[PDB]
RNA sequence: GGGGAGUGAAAUAGAACCUGAAACCGUAUGCGUACAAGCAGUGGGAGCCUACUUGUUAGGUGACUGCGUACCUUUUGUAU
């Protein structure tokens, strides 16, 4: 049935999505931190 | 006809046909209950109280019921430091009956 | 009881309050005495209302114009014409021409 | 083995038929089918495609509001949306021997679970619906797949008007009808088709 | 796929409104003032249920401090006398014995008197 | 502009016309407030009113009383 299978445990995860609530984890920030070069669009350093 | 009754790490003032709530023990619904750390009885004028406890006293409850009552919210909230926590709450209890004061 | 409306009337809700007021709870005959010589604009606007109200209960029903007591009187808003009114250094504010709903409702009780 | 119809067992090759379920695989293929048929028909407007918003509407001081660049901006209520999405293809690359084996694994569970109805041989004589309906009332089935060698012109005009009836073929069928549809007809001229095909 | 969340959002608002009526002005009737209502009163709710068992311990000190008194005891050595055997009754059902069953107490502080401490 | 009478399944579908919430503004009944000082709440709690199955049950008020200087951002640090 197309109704019942599914992927196997840990093939997919769920895309963390940064900016959305506080107990997310990604909240108010993204993971960037505070005021820098690394936390603005277009934020990155030369290779 | 007033007992003190140790129940659940606490006593209460217990008569001799009061229904009581009591934090939840391993016991089935309807079945009889003796306690045993019963710390003073009085009877009109007539109280006694126990040295460490009161000897040959006993009180018989029965249970009426269980479930959970009154459900409380806990806000964890740090002002100005982007952190906030909600979580619930609902404390088993016991209901019991009083028979007799021995 | 019956009841007369009038949703649309050029004064503002708040001035109508305070004749509103002034006749909640009084019997008609001198309801319609103490607007017939009340000096706002709205004793006009709401004698008008009360005697229509009157004529309702005695020509739909049997109520005498004795025994009705205006019982129930409230005003609320009603729509507001926006406009503009030219001010100093070119400034411009908008000016709200307001409207209200009057209500009077009479009891033969 | 598969008892056709005629009660004449055939012994399939046991490498297709009859293996081992690996759901996660199948999920997989019909997951990318199913991507695979979408369009990608979609088109939104980012801030430089709206007409208009060009100049700033105000100065940068002295004026008490807050500071904007273009009227056509995603915070303003006219301006385009942020991230509008251009039209893109959804098709994900799935492998050759990763499909058959898709294939040769669900075809294993239509075995297990009795879907699979394995008939001698199934034609129609003319085109007619009911001429097919009283033939499928023969085996009892509804809401049927038809499997065939080679889809003829007669089958195909019958069971387009059909409600519950698909006609496909070897080379047509797809991970998606065979477990859709509640059962799926072969013939024994397919289920040799089958063998090259798969193993 | 567009989602417009017009819908959603209104049944936290609602949520948020229900826990915030009966608060004055507009902490009971605009959302943005409501939340913060709601965020410190379940701060103050957090830390009352730690306070009231210090008030109610306070209070029960104080009654079987008036109890005593009356007998011809302190409190701090009616516990000294109670601890001398183990008597083992707890505060809350002592200062309910000092107010209704007085002649319980004063033949609980009779037998602490005779403890000699 | 209304109160009737009629149409319609329904005029609180009456043309400013399907549903029609929130801010905002009123009218009714219950309770508390004019000797009492502050993020307006929380713990306790008298009295009153409504409800019952007639109160070791339910709902609304909250006299009084202990603690208690809103949220976000920037920061070594904010009621600030
Ligand atoms: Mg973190
Ligand atoms: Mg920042
Ligand atoms: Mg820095
Ligand atoms: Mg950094
Ligand atoms: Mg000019
Ligand atoms: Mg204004
Ligand atoms: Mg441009
Ligand atoms: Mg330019
Ligand atoms: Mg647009
Ligand atoms: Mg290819
Ligand atoms: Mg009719
Ligand atoms: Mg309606
Ligand atoms: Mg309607
Ligand atoms: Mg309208
Ligand atoms: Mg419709
Ligand atoms: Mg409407
Ligand atoms: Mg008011
Ligand atoms: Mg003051
Ligand atoms: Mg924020
Ligand atoms: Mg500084």
């Amino acid at each position: 049935q197309l109704n019942d299978l599914r992927s196997a445990p840990g093939a997919r995860r769920e895309k963390h999505r940064p900016g959305r609530g506080i107990g997310s984890g990604l909240g108010k920030t993204g993971g960037r931190g505070h005021k820098g070069l690394t936390s603005r669009s277009g934020g990155k350093v030369a290779p | 006809m007033y007992a003190v009754i140790v129940t659940g790490g606490k006593q209460h003032k217990v008569t001799e046909g009061e229904f009581l709530k009591v934090e939840k023990l391993d016991v089935a619904t309807g079945e009889a209950i003796d306690f045993d750390r019963v710390l003073l009885v009085a009877n009109g004028e007539d109280v006694k109280i126990g040295l460490p406890v009161v000897e040959g006293a006993k009180v018989t409850a029965e249970v009426v019921s269980h479930g959970r009552h009154d459900k409380v919210r806990i806000i964890k909230f740090r002002r100005r430091k982007h952190h906030m926590k909600r979580q619930g709450h609902r404390q088993w209890f016991t209901e019991i009956k009083i028979t007799g004061i021995q | 009881e019956v009841a007369a409306k009038l949703s649309g009337a050029r004064i503002s809700a708040q001035k109508a309050r305070l004749v509103a007021d002034q006749i909640r709870g009084k019997k008609v005959g001198e309801a319609l005495n103490l607007l017939a010589f009340s000096s706002k604009k709205a004793a006009e606007i709401m004698k008008k209302v009360l005697e229509s109200a009157v004529a309702n209960a005695e020509h739909n029903e049997g109520a005498d114009v004795d025994d009705l007591k205006v019982s129930t009187v409230f005003v609320n808003e009603g729509r507001s014409l926006k406009r503009i009114m030219p001010r100093a250094k070119g400034r411009a504010d908008r000016i709200v021409k307001r409207s209200c709903h009057i209500t009077v409702k009479v009891a033969d009780k | 083995q598969l008892n056709v119809n005629g009660a004449q067992a055939i012994e399939v090759s046991e490498r297709t038929f009859g293996g081992e379920f690996n759901e996660t695989l199948v999920h997989q293929a019909v997951v990318a089918y199913m991507a695979g048929g979408r369009q990608g028909s979609k088109a939104q407007k980012t801030r430089s495609e709206v007409s208009g918003g060009g100049k700033k509407p105000w100065r940068q001081k002295g004026t008490g509001r807050a500071r904007a660049g273009t009227i056509r901006s995603p915070i303003w209520r006219g301006g385009g949306t942020t991230f509008a999405a251009k039209p893109r293809s959804h098709e994900q690359k799935l492998n050759k021997k990763m499909y058959r084996a898709a294939l040769r694994s669900i075809l294993a569970e239509l075995v297990r679970l009795d879907r699979l109805v394995v008939v001698a041989d199934f034609a129609v004589d003319a085109p007619k619906t009911k001429g097919l309906v009283a033939k499928l009332d023969t085996l009892g089935l509804k809401d049927v797949l038809i499997v065939t060698d080679g889809v003829d012109e007669n089958l195909y005009l019958a069971a387009r008007n059909l409600a519950h009836v698909d006609v496909r073929d070897v080379q047509g069928s797809d991970p998606v009808s065979l477990i859709a549809y509640d059962k799926v007809l072969v013939t024994v001229s397919a289920v040799k088709k089958f063998e090259e095909l798969l193993g | 796929a567009r989602v417009k969340r017009g819908v959603i959002a209104r049944r936290r608002h609602k949520k948020i409104l229900k826990l915030a009526k009966g608060y004055y002005g507009a902490r009971s009737r605009v959302f943005r003032v409501a939340k913060q209502a709601v965020i410190k009163a379940g701060q103050y709710a957090y830390r009352d249920r730690r306070q009231r068992k210090r008030q109610f311990r306070a209070l029960w000190i104080a009654r079987i401090n008036a109890g005593a008194r009356q007998n011809g005891l302190s409190y701090s050595r009616l516990i000294a006398g109670l601890k001398k055997a183990a008597i083992e009754i707890d505060r809350k059902v002592l200062a309910d014995l000092a107010v209704n069953e007085k002649a319980a107490f004063t033949a609980i502080v009779e037998k602490a008197k005779a403890s000699l401490a």
